[PDB]
């Protein structure tokens, strides 16, 4: 996974 | 180091390219087509049919009106986050900045992707419908004739914690329908409701906290949940398995997925009673 | 035999657009032919109506804007199979 993010998190 | 729902789609014991000879239509609200997982993958034809938005001071913004197709488009192609990230995708607008369409102008989408098929065939394609109404005899009715015709449809389940056969196009019998599962392979609750359930769902797949592109920036990704996610899931899984078996009949593909899928893992008791026998036990998974 | 049908979600109705569906087989021509017929019909009781849409490659038929008072003529036009009430859908 729950999120945003401002790039792939992984 | 891989969100949950790819993970959960690998068999227990990436493929880079997976799903290159399909081609999967996305009938949805407008798509950020210049968005860094899609851009390349997804072509948006010219069809546009949606109904007014509600209010008389809506505001149109882009990243708002986006959200919901690009997400999708990102889970079954998307460059980082994607299930099949060989497929092409062609989107067609049904869905206004609300998320709101017409029966009639998803039958009108249905006849442009078969025209389309008609003047320029290309591979196997593959229909994504995260959409739903009520019960509706002729959407039922378009999307058997599409699917007897050789294309596979998909479509979402519905998020009204209710029997699949009361909503459209999840009740036609031809179209793969899809239910939502969490990271504990439970029934998906969206608020006070939840996934659909019953005996017009043919398969469940990965659909709370789904890691895909956001429309708010060009490398942006939010988590969303519903069963349009876990539609997306399982219309990626289809472009890959008719990408290493494109003979496979529609038939052929649903006792594929099927077999494939992992069995018994979802906790019944939270179907009502009388569903329980009905609402088949399985979470989609990619083959070996 | 042609039946009417709507929403039984009644919120999620549509009411003045309509979706007539002619039998299998039925073609383009006579799918178009059998809009103007309707146009004509309801003209002479002082009805306007606009063909939205002429179906053809999966279900023939067309896409009407008129009054539902108008359904029970338009179900005894030539080819009708069906008639359903246009209705919302949503994104899941």
């Amino acid at each position: 996974c729950k999120x945003w993010w401002p790039t792939y998190p992984c | 180091s891989i969100p949950w729902n790819l993970e959960r789609i690998t068999p227990p014991r990436q493929p880079p390219d997976g799903g290159s000879l399909v081609e999967v239509y996305l009938l949805d609200t407008s798509i950020q087509s210049d968005h860094r997982e899609i851009e390349g993958r997804v072509m948006v034809t010219d069809f546009e049919n949606v109904p007014e938005e509600d209010g008389t001071r809506f505001h149109r913004q882009a990243s708002k009106c986006d959200s919901h197709g690009t997400h999708l488009a990102g889970v079954v192609s998307g460059r980082d986050a994607g299930v099949a990230k060989g497929a092409s995708m062609r989107s067609l607008r049904v869905l206004n900045c609300q998320g709101k369409g017409t029966v009639s102008g998803t039958l009108i989408g249905l006849e442009f992707i078969r025209k389309s098929q008609l003047v320029q065939p290309v591979g196997p394609l593959v229909v994504l419908l995260p959409l739903a109404g009520g019960y509706s005899r002729v959407l039922n009715a378009a999307c058997q004739r599409l699917a007897r015709a050789g294309v596979v449809l998909v479509t979402a389940a519905g998020n009204f914690r209710d029997d699949a056969c009361l909503y459209s196009p999840a009740s036609a019998p031809e179209v793969i329908t899809v239910g939502a599962t969490n990271a504990q392979d439970q029934p998906v609750t969206l608020g006070t409701l939840g996934t659909n359930f019953g005996r017009c769902v043919d398969l469940f797949a990965p659909g709370e906290d789904i890691i895909g592109a956001s429309s708010d920036c060009s490398t942006c990704f939010v988590s969303q949940s519903g069963t349009s996610q876990a539609a997306a899931h399982v219309a990626g899984i289809a472009a890959m398995m008719l990408s290493a078996e494109p003979e496979l009949t529609l038939a052929e593909l649903r006792q594929r997925l099927i077999h494939f899928s992992a069995k018994d893992v979802i906790n019944e008791a939270w179907f009502p009673e009388d569903q329980r026998v009905l609402t088949p036990n399985l979470v989609a998974a990619l083959p070996p | 035999t042609a039946t009417f049908h709507r929403c039984a979600k009644d919120p999620w109705r549509l009411p003045g657009t309509y979706v007539v569906v002619l039998k299998e087989e039925t073609h383009l021509s006579q799918s178009e032919r059998t809009a103007r017929r309707l146009q004509a019909q309801a003209a002479r009781r002082g009805y306007l109506t606009k063909i939205l849409h002429v179906f053809h490659g999966l279900l023939p038929g067309f896409l009407v804007k008129m009054s539902g008072d108008l359904l029970e003529l338009a179900l005894k036009l030539p080819h009708v199979d069906y008639i359903e009430e246009d209705s919302s859908v949503f994104a899941q």
